[PDB]
């Protein structure tokens, strides 16, 4: 619970990140959030807008869960020394911080990708092509990509497409319903 | 073949007979005839040594312009030439004072600055007009290359001397005028420094003696009447600021644009638009209109475009067959430069609590500023500022604030606005840059009306720099600020003590109908602001 | 409520952008901004911020939503940069 597997953009074939969440420290006071790795502005700003949106998905989900709003999480993506930069894995994010919140880990072989805002909508994002032959590689088979990007998606080669079950969402709360069927 | 180089020997050395070549340089001339002897017509390196021994020709050595040395008509000639422009009129016939009493012509480095289009470049024409030299001008801003100075090596093809080099043989004197323009503009580059360069050709004592890298003979560019041209005089280098002397040509007021334009601007614009005066009409009125809500600058090229513009739409449609003269009444001024550009000559018309209206001077030109405070908020108050401020700006503000609360205690002790509430400061047009601690006083203003409730009086607006005691420091662009606010139509403005000796050097019309204040500590300013 | 559209300046020509708000948690309150947002830009929404804050007591002086509040202002596409007072009023 709080790892959600994410996909990225290399020029070695791209590659597929992970998102770890723990907790930092066991009346008005409120939590924070901390995140670590080299991570560029744009991510930094991304980790902000996907903390924000993910308190707010709570309060609707589960008014009774107060997780994310006094308990400090801290954030960190693995190999730290590699830098990262962009807003994709955005709904990679919202989707560690309720797995942690809700002590539920998501669906196995699942990989997420796709920029989102703090109301929930979820923005097409740049390297299709890298994330899904990094996808194939790291032999998932659920990806949830932004209904945007269908298009990318389908102008693939047909052999590096077949076997994958591929998702595409407008808004999170259809990554909520894929990522915890329940 | 050896017949055809002997006539291109003695063709040149006649040339020369008319110049005073000197000593060092008929030696050159020498040696490049006997090399020129000697060479095919079909060598490579002949046109190279005829073209560069044409050059030396060319140079005049020795030949002086027929300078004018009378001061009524050189004087008669600026008046007529120019509008305004006393100071540098006065310079002028200083200029030509001191040459009637020398005997002989002499040289001086020269420098305008102020807002653009107020005519440093025109003036420049009708002073070399009036002084019978010949006018040469090139620019330096945002030049970074030396080798356009002093030319390049006369080994390298393709190679050709410098602009001084080339306004001599153009001028074919050895008393020309030299203009220099956007010297304020000038920076530091990687590839090389043209300031150490500059800083020979003004020196009196370096050009007596000039090398080039052409020619590569010492050429006496003494004598000769440097005029350079800047903006502002705090981004000109130190060094070039001491050999240059400073004269400043300020704005125009409305009243001074309408003159400008009717005698100078439009007659101008007209002729060249090959138009007359029967057949293309400005009437006064469009020209103020024209000046209130077509332009805003101090100077006149905005105003410059839109009457050529005028003229040219007038030539049209004559030309068209619309109508065989067009009259530009206020009526259908429309249809020739179209909707007003600015329909408000300041933001706020009537000044709300805590909006105090302030001067500003840039290199652009005087400007007017307004300052804004909010309550932020409705232990300890604190202050945020807004807009591009610089860190000298942030830091007036601090100053003012400190001591607006202080003013206060022993004002209206009780009184806890200032120290108990959190207030936003903004200066409104958040895009353009701001710097400067002149709005110190306009901001103690701000905050004393916002923390009392009180609009400040109408039509006010202030400038200077506040100590932390509340003493009032002098501060720059008087003659800017001035011209600002009577375009803005304000009544009343104050300034420092210190600041009489600038305000008072303006024209007699400018002063007139301002109510100005002078202080020294801002507890006059707080009875002007708030007479009640 | 709490998106409003706007109208922005590129480079391909004209772009409309959104502006959207969002509580931050559930007693002075706080507005963060993010996105690639220019300087000039970022104390715009501090100057809209403050108004909107004094805008409120003169229209609904029983509502304290701006004054106690936290509020997380966002707008999309955070990749491409932003700058500029031209979205002052949408904020
Ligand atoms: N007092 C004046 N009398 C006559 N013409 C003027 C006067 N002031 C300005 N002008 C006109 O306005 C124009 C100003 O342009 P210029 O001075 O060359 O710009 P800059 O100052 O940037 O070099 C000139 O062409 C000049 O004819």
């Amino acid at each position: 619970p709080g790892v959600v597997m994410g996909l990225a953009w290399t020029a070695m074939g791209g590659s597929t990140l992970f998102v770890e969440t723990s907790l930092r420290r066991p009346g008005d006071k409120d939590g924070s959030l901390e995140v670590t790795g080299q991570l560029g502005e744009v991510m930094k700003e991304s980790a902000r807008i996907a903390y924000t949106f993910a308190r707010a998905f709570l309060m609707q989900h589960a008014p009774a869960n107060d997780y994310l709003v006094t308990s400090h999480i801290h954030l960190h993506v693995p190999e730290g020394a590699t830098p990262k930069d962009g807003p994709s894995a955005g709904c990679t994010i919202v989707t560690a911080l309720l797995s942690l919140a809700m002590g539920r880990p998501v669906r196995q072989n699942l990989a997420m990708t796709g920029e989102v805002s703090l109301t929930g909508k979820i923005l097409p994002v740049g390297g299709i092509k890298e994330a899904t032959i990094a996808a194939k590689r790291a032999g998932v088979t659920c990806i949830v990509l932004p209904a945007e990007n269908k298009k990318d998606f389908y102008d693939l080669a047909a052999f590096i497409t077949e076997g994958l079950e591929v998702h595409f969402v407008e808004h999170y709360r259809e990554i909520f319903d894929i990522a915890f069927p329940d | 073949e050896k017949d055809d180089k002997d006539a291109i020997e003695e063709k040149f050395r006649e040339r020369l007979k008319e110049l005073v070549v000197p000593k060092h340089v008929m030696d050159v001339v020498d040696e490049e005839l006997s090399k020129l002897g000697l060479l095919d017509n079909h060598s490579s390196e002949f046109n190279v040594t005829r073209n560069y021994l044409d050059w030396l020709t060319s140079i005049p050595w020795g030949k002086y312009s027929n300078e004018n040395l009378d001061l009524a008509r050189a004087q008669a000639v600026l008046e007529e030439d120019h509008y305004g422009m006393e100071d540098v009129k006065k310079r002028i016939l200083e200029f030509i004072a001191v040459s009637q009493l020398r005997g002989s012509t002499q040289g001086k480095i020269l420098c305008f600055y102020g807002p653009p289009g107020v005519g440093k470049t025109s003036i420049a024409r009708s002073i070399a007009r009036a002084l019978n030299r010949e006018y040469f001008r090139f620019s330096v801003g945002g030049m970074t290359d030396v080798a356009e100075i002093k030319g390049h090596r006369r080994t390298y093809v393709g190679a050709m001397p410098g602009k001084i080099i080339q306004c001599l043989k153009k001028t074919k004197t050895e008393n020309p005028l030299i203009l220099i323009d956007e010297v304020d503009k000038i920076g530091r580059g990687y590839q090389g420094d043209p300031s150490s360069a500059l800083l020979e050709l003004l020196d009196p004592e370096q050009n007596a003696n000039f090398l080039d890298h052409y020619l590569d003979v010492p050429v006496d560019l003494s004598k000769v009447l440097f005029i350079c041209t800047a903006n502002v005089t705090d981004t000109i280098p130190e060094p070039l600021r001491d050999r240059m002397e400073m004269i400043n040509v300020s704005g125009y007021v409305a009243q001074e644009k309408l003159a400008i334009a009717e005698r100078y601007l439009v007659p101008q614009a007209r002729a060249l638009c090959g138009l007359d005066e029967s057949k293309a009409k400005l009437s006064s009125d469009v020209l103020t209109l024209l000046i209130k809500q077509y332009c805003r600058e101090s100077g006149v090229r905005n105003l410059q475009k839109q009457v050529e513009k005028v003229l040219r739409k007038s030539a049209y449609k004559i030309v068209s067959g619309e109508a065989e003269s067009v009259e530009v009444t206020p009526e259908n001024l429309q249809d020739f430069v179209g909707k007003p550009v600015f329909t408000v000559e300041r933001m706020y018309d009537v000044t709300p609590p805590g909006v105090v209206m302030g001067l500003a001077w840039t290199a652009m030109g005087g400007s007017t500023l307004f300052v804004e405070t909010s309550l932020r908020r409705p232990k300890d108050g604190s202050l945020e500022v807004t807009g591009q401020l610089g860190e000298v700006m942030k830091e007036s503000a601090r100053i003012a604030y400190t001591f607006a609360r202080a003013f206060l205690m022993q004002h209206a002790p009780a009184n806890d606005y200032l120290v108990t509430s959190h207030i936003h400061l903004h200066v409104p047009e958040g895009a353009t840059p701001k710097d400067g601690p002149s709005a110190g006083c306009t901001i103690v203003t701000a905050l004393l009306s916002l923390a009392m409730g009180r609009p400040v009086r109408q039509n006010l607006a202030m400038t200077g720099e506040v100590s932390l005691t509340g003493k009032i420091l002098p501060v720059g662009g008087i003659k800017e600020a001035t011209i600002a606010a009577k375009r803005a139509g304000v009544t009343c403005i104050v300034l420092p003590a210190e600041n009489k000796k600038d305000f008072y050097d303006l024209a007699a019309f400018i002063t007139e109908g301002l109510e100005v204040h002078f202080v020294e500590h801002y507890r006059e300013i707080f009875d002007i602001a708030f007479p009640d």
